[PDB]
């Protein structure tokens, strides 16, 4: 059974149990924020061009998007459809291969003709 | 052309010759001298940590650490025609300090 | 914290030297 | 003759037990626990040819016409600093080789300090009880520093004097007490007279001194707790399994000493450092494009290059935009001295740790390891982005740019990538454990299916799916080779076959060898064992 | 591999028609939109476009000849024909992206023109080439 040390489940980091693992999520946050507050404080020096400012704005944005979507983790939910010649879930596959192998299952009722052409006679079934 | 285009600073707008400007070598950041003079860009570059101070708007500093604008001598010609200083610097030349204002 | 003392020009000049001793 | 001398020497010293202990310390052996080794070998290099150095040096600022070896530079006015600095390399034979020997030994010395702090980092060696020792070596690596700096700022010359320059207008824009310690400092305006004459003074003896004062204690105090070691086989918490001091581990070490050393000779001849003569006397207005420092101080400058034009102005003072580079650079040796102490709070884990720990294993530790290399090196690349932008064309602003902008996300991709690799490699780890080494013997079995043969290293319970082998802090082996199912065996030279006969009983001995030994080790194991179970 | 040896004369001799057609054809043909001569261009790296057809194929059907009757070469073949080993197949290594990384240097040391930067890509591309061929054959850590 996996066990829990630290907030921290050894079935997603194994060795959970040996080291320093998982930084609380509030941590990840104010390192962020920081940093963003450090991106948008770049604008205020004695550069004249306004190159460095549109990748700077691009930056910011970017980061800003990540610790979003970090902060109210957007989850989506399984499609449950049904396309053509596809099975629900909860539909036993059979073995193919093993039902062609041996005369059983899928290949369990075939023609005497059906038998010859895939060269096998009837005469040695029973 | 150039020397047309220059935007004085106040309190010094007589401290040119015809086309002739001095400023202070010494970085305004750290005495690191600023020699790197482009002569088309007319800015100044300090190799030292990359600031460039214009030379068309009075020496302020236009990338890099440098906050304060270059100092600039005033100068003139003699009656023998040579250059000479025509006057002496109106702030503390070099790095800033504590108590390096008024 | 822009900027101690150091301000633009007052207003827009032109001369000529003509710096002259014959 | 030798059973008389140590006779008349026991009877006076008492010493048979005590040195016999000594000769019978056990040593961990590792690749990793010999970095620290490199540090001490350059070290003894240093003041060994820094002595020597001493004899033809003159460290007065007091100027002087040149007429010397160096035929160009003749009748140049320059310092008297400067003037015996160029006569060490073109008066004194093989003064040059000597000259270039200690700073290719300060450049070893930093790099072999660095290193071997990331080894005591990664692998969990700073815990309780070592901190002291991450004191002391953190304030060794501060001092060597500055060190190396004071030392290449001896011979005056012209690259030099801009960091002395840069470093004295750094001090004098200190708010408040700036002015006076830089007066304090340098003796008055700079330069002056009696600058060199402190530096040099600080350089052959101040820092000498506390540096030498430092290792011995540091060694001593590594002495004392007789080291650590990995997790492995029959090895517990509360013993050292390796060799003894004699005859492996001192010959050993000797071997490696003379190693360094030669190596440090090799490059002192052959790789040209500080060509001094092409640099010219220190004089205020004259400056060259490429002014870094040196590699271990290019870390300050990159700081002081990336930080923008922040100055505050407070009516009658100012605060310099250069201050804040002061904190910055505060902080970050804030940050790595008080490590120990900060890992242990948030961890809550102070628990007298003797074995070390893989760096896969704590991804936290290892991750913010790696992000603060990124952040030193990328301060390293800034402090010398001149010399990168124009040999590899790239617009100087943009290396600025860079360097302010990858500061805050080169560090923050690091982290990402460093700790899903930790996890990745944790994972390939158990994969192993559970179901054995991946052979490739890609079997087709009669019904078609292909199968890859697993190699267990536990015992198996009815038809192959090996028990699980729980994770035990060890490297587990990955290929079949690692288990020596690859091992040549045909004894001989490159072309002597070997007489069967020879060559028969060899690897007899060798296979009963190797099982005695893994006898004994797992022996050790269950010693442990039912040791730990009362 | 039986028909495989033998679908290469299709392509080499089709090139080898064209190469000598034209060789023939160029340098005795004025059309007035172009000059009269050999061009050595089309004819030389199409004699031996046709040159790696021939090869692949002589060297396959030298092959084909002394190899049995294989299952996946019979028509009507049992899948339990072929129960057994098939050889060795690497099942992981870090060689491959470390070695493109060494590529990689040495490609920008051509482009930079830097001989510090081709010496050294040179040696680190010889060293992870080496390492990829030495993979399974590093012997067991001896004490
Ligand atoms: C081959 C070896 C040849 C010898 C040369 C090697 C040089 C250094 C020896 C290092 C190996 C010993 C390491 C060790 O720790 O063992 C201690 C060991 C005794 O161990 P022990 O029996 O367990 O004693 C218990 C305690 O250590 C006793 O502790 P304590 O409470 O009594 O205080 C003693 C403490 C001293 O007190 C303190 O400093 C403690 C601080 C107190 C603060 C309050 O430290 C010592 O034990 C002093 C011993 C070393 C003397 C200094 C080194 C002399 C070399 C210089 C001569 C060459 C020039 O002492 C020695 O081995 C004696 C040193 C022999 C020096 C020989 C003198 C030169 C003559 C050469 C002639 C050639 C012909
Ligand atoms: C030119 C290239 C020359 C480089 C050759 C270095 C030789 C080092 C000696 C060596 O291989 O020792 C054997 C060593 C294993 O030692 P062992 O005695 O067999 O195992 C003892 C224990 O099991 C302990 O072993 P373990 O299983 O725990 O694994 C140890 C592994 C820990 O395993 C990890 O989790 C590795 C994850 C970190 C790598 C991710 C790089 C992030 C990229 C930054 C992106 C920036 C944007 O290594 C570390 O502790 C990481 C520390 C250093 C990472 C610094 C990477 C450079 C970033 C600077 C970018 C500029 O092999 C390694 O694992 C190599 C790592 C040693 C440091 C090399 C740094 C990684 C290179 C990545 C950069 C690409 C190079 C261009
Ligand atoms: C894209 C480009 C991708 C390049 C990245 C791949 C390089 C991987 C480095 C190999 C070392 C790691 C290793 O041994 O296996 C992993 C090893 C774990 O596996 P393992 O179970 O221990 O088995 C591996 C064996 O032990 C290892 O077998 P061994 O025991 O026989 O090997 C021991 C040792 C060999 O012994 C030595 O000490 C060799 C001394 C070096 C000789 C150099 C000759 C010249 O291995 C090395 O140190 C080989 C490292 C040489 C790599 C050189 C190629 C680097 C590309 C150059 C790019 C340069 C870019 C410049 C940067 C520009 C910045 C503007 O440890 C690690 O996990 C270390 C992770 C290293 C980071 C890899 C992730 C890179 C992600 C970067 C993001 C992009
Ligand atoms: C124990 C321990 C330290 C615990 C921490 C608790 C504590 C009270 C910490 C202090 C407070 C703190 C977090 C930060 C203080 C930050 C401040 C104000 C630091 C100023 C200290 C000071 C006088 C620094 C000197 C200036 C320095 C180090 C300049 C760097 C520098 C030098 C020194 C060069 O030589 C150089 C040469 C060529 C190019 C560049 C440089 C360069 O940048
Ligand atoms: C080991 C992996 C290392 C990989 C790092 C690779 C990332 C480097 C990106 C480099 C982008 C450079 C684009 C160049 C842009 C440029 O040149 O602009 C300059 C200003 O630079 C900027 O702001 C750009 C800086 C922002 C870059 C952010 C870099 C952060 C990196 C570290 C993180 C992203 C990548 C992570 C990869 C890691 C892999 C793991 C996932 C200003 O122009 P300027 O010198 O003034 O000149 C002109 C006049 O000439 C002319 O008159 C004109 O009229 C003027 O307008 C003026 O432009
Ligand atoms: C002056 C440079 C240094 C020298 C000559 C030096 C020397 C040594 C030596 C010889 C050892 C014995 C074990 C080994 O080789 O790994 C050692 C261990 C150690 N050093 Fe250093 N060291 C230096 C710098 C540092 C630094 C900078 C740090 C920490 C920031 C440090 C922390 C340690 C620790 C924790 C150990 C214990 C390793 C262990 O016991 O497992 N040392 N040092
Ligand atoms: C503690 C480690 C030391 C480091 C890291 C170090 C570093 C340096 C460096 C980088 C230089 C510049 C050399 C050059 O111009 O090429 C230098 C010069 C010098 N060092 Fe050291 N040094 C150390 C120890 C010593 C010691 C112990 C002494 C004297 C007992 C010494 C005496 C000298 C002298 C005389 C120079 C002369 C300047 C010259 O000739 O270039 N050094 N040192
Ligand atoms: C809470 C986290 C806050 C993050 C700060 C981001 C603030 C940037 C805005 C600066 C600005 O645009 O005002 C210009 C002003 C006119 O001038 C000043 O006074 C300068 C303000 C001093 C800032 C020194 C920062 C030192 C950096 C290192 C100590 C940190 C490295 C780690
Ligand atoms: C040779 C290098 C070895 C030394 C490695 C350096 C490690 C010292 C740093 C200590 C980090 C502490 C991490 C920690 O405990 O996490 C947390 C500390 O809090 C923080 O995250 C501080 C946020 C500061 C962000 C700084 C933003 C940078 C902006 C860019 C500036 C230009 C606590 O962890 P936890 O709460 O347990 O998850
Ligand atoms: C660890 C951080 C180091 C800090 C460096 C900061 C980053 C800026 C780097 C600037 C690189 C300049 C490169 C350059 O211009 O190339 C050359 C100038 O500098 C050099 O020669 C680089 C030498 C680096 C050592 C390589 C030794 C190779 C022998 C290996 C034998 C083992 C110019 O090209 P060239 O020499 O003519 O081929
Ligand atoms: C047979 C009696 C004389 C030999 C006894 C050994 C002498 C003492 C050796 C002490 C070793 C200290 C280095
Ligand atoms: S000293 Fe001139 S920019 Fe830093």
């Amino acid at each position: 059974e996996p066990e829990i040390y630290r907030g921290v489940s050894t079935l997603d980091e194994p060795s959970a149990a040996w080291g320093w693992h998982g930084l609380k999520r509030n941590t990840i946050q104010l390192a962020g924020w920081i940093s963003v507050l450090f991106m948008l404080g770049y604008n205020f020096g004695n550069h004249k061009g306004h190159v460095e400012t549109i990748w700077l704005l691009v930056i910011t944005a970017l980061l800003v998007i990540g610790l979003l979507i970090h902060l109210f983790e957007p989850k989506l939910s399984q499609v449950r459809t049904i396309t053509s010649r596809n099975k629900p879930v909860g539909h036993v596959e059979p073995d193919w291969t093993y039902d062609q192998a041996t005369l059983t299952g899928t290949w369990g009722n075939l023609t005497d003709s059906q038998l010859r052409s895939v060269n096998i006679e009837p005469s040695r079934v029973a | 052309a150039d020397a047309e285009k220059v935007i004085e600073r106040e309190g010094q707008e007589s401290f040119h010759y015809g086309d002739y400007y001095a400023y202070s070598k010494i970085c305004t950041h750290i005495g690191c001298p600023t020699s790197l003079y482009e002569a088309q860009t007319n800015r100044i570059l300090c190799p030292c940590h990359q600031s460039q101070f214009d030379a068309l708007h009075y020496g302020k500093p236009v990338f890099g650490p440098a906050a304060r604008a270059l100092p600039q001598l005033p100068i003139t010609v003699d009656e023998e025609g040579y250059l000479i200083a025509a006057g002496n610097f109106i702030e503390p030349l070099g790095p800033a300090f504590w108590e390096r204002k008024s | 914290c822009x900027x101690x003392x150091x301000x633009x020009x007052x207003x827009x000049x032109x001369x000529x030297x003509x710096x002259x001793x014959x | 003759s030798l059973a008389t001398v140590g006779n008349n020497l026991d009877s006076r010293y008492t010493m048979a037990s005590g040195i016999r202990r000594q000769i019978n310390k056990v040593f961990p052996t590792h690749w990793s626990f010999m970095l620290g080794e490199i540090a001490l070998y350059s070290f003894i290099v240093l003041l060994l040819t820094g002595v020597y150095l001493t004899l033809f040096f003159d460290p007065s600022i007091t100027k002087v016409i040149y007429d010397g070896g160096y035929l160009p530079l003749n009748g140049v006015e320059m310092s008297r600093a400067y003037a015996t600095a160029l006569d060490i390399s073109f008066e004194v034979r093989g003064g040059l080789f000597i000259r270039q020997m200690h700073h290719w030994a300060a450049l070893l010395f930093v790099v072999s300090m660095l290193v071997h702090m990331l080894r005591i980092f990664f692998t969990g060696a700073f815990r309780r009880p070592r901190e002291a020792n991450w004191i002391i070596g953190v304030v060794l690596i501060i001092l060597g520093m500055a060190e190396g700096f004071m030392g290449y700022s001896l011979p005056d010359d012209l690259l030099s004097g801009v960091g002395l320059r840069i470093m004295s207008a750094i001090i004098v824009g200190l708010p408040i007490i700036g002015t006076w310690m830089h007066w304090l400092i340098f003796g008055g305006d700079f330069p002056s007279d009696l600058m060199l004459d402190r530096f040099y003074i600080a350089h052959v003896l101040i820092i000498p001194a506390i540096l030498l004062g430092l290792i011995a204690a540091h060694l001593a105090l590594v002495w004392y707790q007789k080291h650590t070691q990995f997790p492995g086989a029959g090895r517990t918490e509360n013993n050292v399994i390796g060799i003894r001091i004699m005859p492996l581990f001192a010959v050993k070490a000797v071997a490696f000493g003379l190693i360094v050393f030669g190596f440090l000779a090799l490059l002192a001849g052959v790789t040209t450092i500080n060509a001094i003569w092409n640099l010219g006397p220190y004089n205020p207005s004259q400056v060259s494009a490429g002014s870094q420092p040196d590699v271990y101080m290019l870390w300050t400058d990159g700081a002081a290059r990336v930080m923008p034009a922040w100055e505050l102005y407070l009516g009658n003072y100012t605060i310099p935009a250069v201050f804040w580079v002061a904190v910055m650079l505060g902080i970050l040796v804030v940050l790595l001295v008080t490590y120990p102490f900060i890992e242990r709070k948030f961890t809550g884990d102070d628990a007298h740790h003797n074995l070390l720990q893989r760096p896969r294993d704590v991804p936290v530790r290892t991750s913010l390891g790696v992000m603060a290399l990124v952040f030193y090196i990328l301060l390293t690349v800034s402090g010398g982005n001149d010399v990168y932008a124009m040999q590899f064309h790239v617009s100087l602003n943009a290396m600025t740019w860079i360097g302010r902008i990858g500061l805050i996300v080169g560090p923050a991709i690091a982290y990402f990538i460093t700790y899903r690799l930790c996890i990745g490699l944790q994972r390939s780890d158990r994969e192993v454990l559970e179901h054995g080494i991946e052979t490739g013997i890609i079997k087709q079995m009669p019904n078609g299916a292909f199968i890859e043969v697993h190699q267990p290293l536990g015992p198996v319970d009815d038809h192959g799916h090996p028990i699980p082998l729980p994770y035990a802090g060890a490297a587990v082996p990955k290929q079949m080779n690692q288990l020596g199912y690859a091992e040549v065996e045909t004894r001989g030279g490159f072309f002597g076959p070997d007489p069967e006969d020879i060559r028969a009983k060899a690897k007899e001995i060798e296979h009963a060898n190797h099982i005695e030994e893994a006898n004994t080790l797992r022996a050790l194991n269950e010693a442990n064992i039912e040791r730990d179970k009362n | 591999m039986k028909s495989s040896a033998k679908l290469m004369y299709g392509p080499t001799v089709f090139m080898a028609a064209m190469a000598v057609i034209y060789i023939f054809a160029t340098m005795h043909v004025s059309d007035g939109g172009s000059v009269k001569g050999v061009e050595w261009v089309g004819s030389v790296a199409l004699v031996l476009s046709a040159g790696l057809t021939l090869m692949l194929g002589v060297y396959l059907h030298f092959t084909e000849v002394r190899v049995d009757v294989l299952p996946e070469d019979w028509e009507e073949a049992e899948v339990a024909d072929k129960a057994g080993t098939l050889g060795f197949f690497s099942p992981s290594s870090i060689w491959p992206a470390a070695m493109s990384g060494a590529v990689g240097f040495l490609a920008f040391g051509v482009v930079y023109f830097h001989y510090w930067m081709i010496a050294v890509g040179l040696m680190l591309l010889i060293f992870t080439i080496t390492k990829l061929n030495l993979q399974y054959g590093v012997p067991k850590e001896k004490h």
